[PDB]
């Protein structure tokens, strides 16, 4: 017997089993396409005749037949295992449509015929992995952002918030402004350096225009990185000049509020009589999102603009790259949602949409 | 007396977890799925008497 | 007040049973209904062998006089 | 022997506070279940009077 | 009556002297079919039950008084 | 599935709300109004675009006692609706709007042409909103309120069927509230000074003079957008302190409340007493309402006793079987206790009163979009369907056919 996890991130599927603390395997959601299509880094590895593909764009699937596949190898390489005789959980973005979840919930019971099946959002999961009961929840994932308020484990569709901006875009911004500074990033070869590079130095200013005054005057700031010709980087202002674009849609030509401002609008979007506990119960996502200066900025532009008539507790996980995963393990590791798990014949008796009459 | 045709609940006890379950009646729900609604009503906080006092 | 819902799992007990049965599929297959006159093409997420049977649920064409 | 007498009055005192909070975590618990085995929906399920 | 659970000590160093590996007195969970509890008992009681063959997975007929 | 991947969509009089059949709660929902630029032109539409200050922007609401306005407008939000939430051809989905009672056949026929030929949509249906809500409820026979940003209206429905003549197209609403909170601030004199022309809400107590900080990067904007932006602050504030006396008002009474310390977007914060209480009391009957002798508008009570007049006799006791709320403006506190009261009151006890209790947020506002979501996943319906084919055939003339 064995208990199985997936999480599937906007760019990179982790998956594990229940009770583990870490995923069971790790590697970025690309799949390969001949002119056999292959999965992930196996596809990478065969560049010259398997193409690059996103199956999950925008946060979203493209085609049934891709994750398909990328479960195919999933299973068949990094888990070989038979999940066929363990229960399989899944997760989400909010908001996705019915028709995706009831794509799914077929895939899985005819194409691997799994006994036990369930789904749940990546938020909330994520939540309960941070422990705490009521709250607002950040998704500032790794392609797509969103704002869940949770309260009582139990979340609103319509306070929700959305934006397609995530690791991916703030890598290409940075790549651009590199460029800009005299160098070039083209091939994925230059985009994984320009995203190591920032993984590496970039943070998060404090006060972003102090922060210009010392780039541009106190060079401690600007740093060397031997990239993987060698080449020596300065990188001062730009260590954070992609970052505060995520307080200013204006850094990349795109216009809306601020990510904090995205959070003030949402609590609004909720009911006011437990803002208060909401902002004392802040959270943070994304392994792409710990870059130092950001959670203490944070809290003081919503000590800010939140009034500060109420108390403004953040909660910055520093091990938040796998925290819907984790919760995600200890759910599969709860007694009382055995019960709640969805079976073969159940589905053989009321077809998918089944999973919109009890996958809650 | 208040005439609901609808609203006729009754007591009973479960199987498994026998005890006194409240006025509740069976109702089938999506997918043929039948369910169990266990109503509230002035005796709700007190759904343990027995043998008839 | 609140209402119990059917459990067919409860707990990890069952590996047994379905490599014998199974899952009949299921499609979102096209239909037509007679009670539309023009007969407009709907969907249904049929068994896939039930597949063709007249609409069962327009047999209520009961009507004023 | 009063040192002693007094450790004894210290211990009953923090063993009414600990059975304080036994019967607070008793009383808070009182966990519910909404669900019913699918079998115990079809036959001679119950009967009222 | 019921079936046993589990059982466990209340253990406490406030005895006088000595190393404080000493029992205030035992905690059994009990098992019947209409539910499932646990109550206080003495520290003398376990001898009682070591006397009997008590394990997982048994019921056992407690005189109260 | 006996259910289609259609959609419902459910446009009020302060918000508008859409989301798939059969669901819980509406996808989504965004401000009714839509900010305007004049040079195609440049649309602002929900929060980023609205709220977020930006210059010249003209916000038109294109909805009036709930009548198509800007059909322009409607279209590019139908637009907005899809390529920002939903993502999807609904040309490959069937839809469903309600109506207003009284929209025009002219403008129906409009609007089905514009969906049928434009959207592509493979299916349609119309029905009332008021209806919706009555399957929201259950029910087939009662008596719908509704304080909506625009109108508190009161129409009586029977077997499903709205009673045409019941109608009450009543001003009081939000935009009274609005006015409610205008006339306070002048009476105790606050000006409004709106939250994006603050950099820094600096620290302030009760009384304190308004101290903030300007970001200088502030392009200008028109009166109507500021002034609506405005208004959207003070019905924050008005939710902050929404209530209504319970019985007879007394300024007394009402100011034994403790002054609540409401904040405003400077920073600023004093605290507001029995006036919360003084205003809410015209609702329940406007000749009262001091300063303003407004008698054209029916008081709570008095409405009521309308209403229940108008109708005939032998289903009065079925209305009074229900009585139903929604509408952005039903957010007031003390709305539903004293509305009974002011029922027992007036209304004899001639005839059994039962109310429907439903008072959540959700509930309150979008018990519409749930009785269209109701109504679309019943398996019956699907003869009730509208074929696309059926309108290529007979033009949109077919609504008059097949709609009376």
């Amino acid at each position: 017997i064995a208990a199985l996890v997936v999480d599937n991130g906007s760019g990179m599927c982790k998956a594990g089993f229940a009770g583990d603390d870490a995923p069971r395997a790790v590697f970025p959601s690309i799949v390969g396409r001949p002119r056999d299509s292959y999965v992930g880094d196996e596809a990478q590895s065969k560049r010259g005749i398997l193409t690059l593909k996103y199956p999950i764009e925008h946060g979203i699937v493209t085609n049934w037949d891709d994750m398909e596949k990328i479960w195919h190898h999933t299973f068949y390489n990094e888990l070989r295992v038979a999940p066929e005789e363990h229960p399989v959980l899944l997760t989400e973005a909010p908001l996705n449509p019915k028709a995706n979840r009831e794509k799914m919930t077929q895939i899985m019971f005819e194409t691997f015929n799994t006994p036990a099946m369930y789904v749940a959002i990546q938020a909330v999961l994520s939540l309960y992995a941070s422990g705490r009961t009521t709250g607002i929840v950040m998704d500032s994932g790794d392609g797509v952002t969103h704002t869940v308020p949770i309260y009582e484990g139990y979340a609103l569709p319509h306070a929700i918030l959305r934006l397609d901006l995530a690791g991916r875009d703030l890598t290409d911004y940075l790549m651009k402004i590199l460029t800009e500074r005299g160098y070039s990033f083209t091939t994925t070869a230059e985009r994984e350096i320009v995203r190591d590079i920032k993984e590496k130095l970039c943070y998060v200013a404090l006060d972003f225009e102090q922060e210009m005054a010392t780039a541009a005057s106190s060079s401690s700031l600007e740093k060397s990185y031997e990239l993987p010709d060698g080449q020596v980087i300065t990188i001062g202002n730009e260590r954070f000049r992609c970052p505060e674009a995520l307080f200013q849609p204006s850094f990349l030509g795109m216009e809306s509020c601020g990510i904090h401002e995205t959070t003030f609008n949402s609590i609004m979007k909720c009911d006011v009589d437990i803002r208060k506990d909401l902002y004392a119960n802040t959270v943070l996502s994304g392994g792409t999102t710990m870059y130092p200066g950001i959670a203490d900025r944070m809290q003081k532009e919503i000590t800010a603009l939140a009034p500060s008539t109420m108390k403004i507790k953040i909660i910055a996980p520093p091990e938040r790259k796998y925290s819907v995963w984790i919760g995600g393990s200890i759910l599969a590791s709860l007694s009382t949602f055995q019960q709640m798990w969805i079976s073969k014949q159940e589905y053989d008796e009321s077809g998918p949409s089944i999973v919109h009459r009890k996958c809650f | 007396g208040l005439g609901d045709v609808r609203y006729r609940y009754c007591l009973t006890t479960l199987t498994v977890p026998q005890r006194c379950i409240g006025f509740a009646r069976r109702r089938v729900g999506r997918g043929g799925r039948v369910l169990l609604d266990r109503a509230h009503s002035d005796y709700d906080s007190v759904f343990h008497h027995l043998d008839l006092e | 007040p609140l209402l119990p819902s059917d459990t067919g799992q409860g707990y990890r007990t069952v590996k047994a049973k379905l490599g014998s049965k199974k899952v009949r599929p299921w499609k979102w297959m096209p239909f037509t209904n007679p009670a539309r006159k023009d007969g407009a093409m709907f969907f249904h997420w049929r068994r896939a062998a039930e597949e063709g049977k007249d609409y069962p649920f327009a047999r209520f064409n009961k009507t004023v006089q | 022997a009063v040192m002693t007498a007094v450790r004894a009055w210290e211990f009953w005192n923090l063993k009414t506070l600990q059975e304080r909070e036994a019967r607070l975590r008793l009383e808070q618990e009182e966990a519910e279940l909404l669900t019913y085995t699918r079998e115990d929906a079809y036959s001679m399920e119950y009967v009222y009077e | 009556e019921g079936e046993v659970t589990e059982l466990t000590p209340c253990e406490t160093e406030n005895p006088m002297g000595g190393y404080g590996k000493t029992i205030s007195h035992v905690i059994i969970g009990l098992k019947t079919a209409k539910g499932t509890k646990q109550l206080k008992l003495d520290p003398s009681i376990f001898e009682s039950l070591q006397k009997e063959r008590v394990e997982a997975g048994d019921v056992i007929y407690i005189e109260a008084n | 599935g006996d259910e289609v991947g259609a959609l419902v969509f459910d446009i009020g009089s302060y918000t508008v709300r859409a989301g798939y059949a059969g669901e819980d709660c509406p996808k989504v929902d965004f401000p009714t109004a839509i900010g305007m630029v004049v040079e195609g032109p440049t649309y602002y539409i929900d929060t980023n675009a609205l709220r977020v200050p930006r210059e010249n922007m003209e916000a038109i609401s294109p909805l009036k006692n709930g009548m198509v306005e800007d059909w322009d407008s409607f279209q590019a939000i139908l637009d907005h609706t899809y390529k920002m939430h939903v993502k999807s051809e609904a040309s490959l989905h069937p839809v469903l709007m309600s109506e207003a009672p009284w929209n025009t056949r002219a403008k129906r026929e409009k609007l089905t042409e514009l969906m049928f030929e434009h959207y592509n949509i493979p299916a349609f249906f119309l029905c009332k909103t008021a209806v919706l809500t009555a399957f929201a409820n259950g029910r087939s026979t009662g008596l719908i309120l509704d304080s909506g940003a625009t109108h508190t209206t009161a129409i009586p429905v029977h077997d499903g069927y709205v009673l045409q003549q019941g109608i009450v197209k009543s001003p009081l609403a939000g935009d009274f509230i609005t006015m409610q909170c205008r006339e306070l601030f002048q009476e105790m004199n606050i000006e409004l000074v709106p939250p994006y022309m603050i950099a820094s809400k600096e620290a302030v107590r009760e009384g304190s003079p308004a101290n903030w900080k300007r970001k200088e990067k502030l392009p200008q904007v028109t009166r109507s957008w500021h002034n609506y932006m405005c208004n959207c602050v003070i019905q924050d504030f008005q939710a902050s302190v929404l209530q209504v006396s319970d019985s007879t008002y007394d300024e007394q009474v009402a100011a034994q409340m403790p002054t609540v310390h409401y904040e405003f977007p400077n920073g600023y914060n004093c605290d507001f007493g029995a006036e919360r209480l003084k205003i809410p009391e015209g609702l329940f009957d406007p000749s009262n309402v001091k300063g303003l002798s407004g008698n054209t508008m029916l008081g709570v009570s008095h409405v009521v006793t309308t209403s229940v007049g108008m109708c005939d006799i032998d289903i009065r006791p079925g209305l009074y079987g229900s009585v139903i709320v929604a509408g952005g403006n039903t957010l007031i506190q003390s709305f539903t206790d004293r509305l009974n009261r002011e029922l027992s009151q007036k209304t004899p006890p001639s005839m059994r009163l039962k109310l429907i209790a439903n008072n959540t947020t959700v509930e309150r506002r979008f018990s519409s979009w749930i009785g269209g979501s109701i109504l679309a996943s019943l398996g019956t319906f699907q003869q009730m369907w509208i074929s696309k084919q059926e309108y290529e055939e007979g033009g949109k003339q077919c609504v008059e056919r097949k709609c009376p």
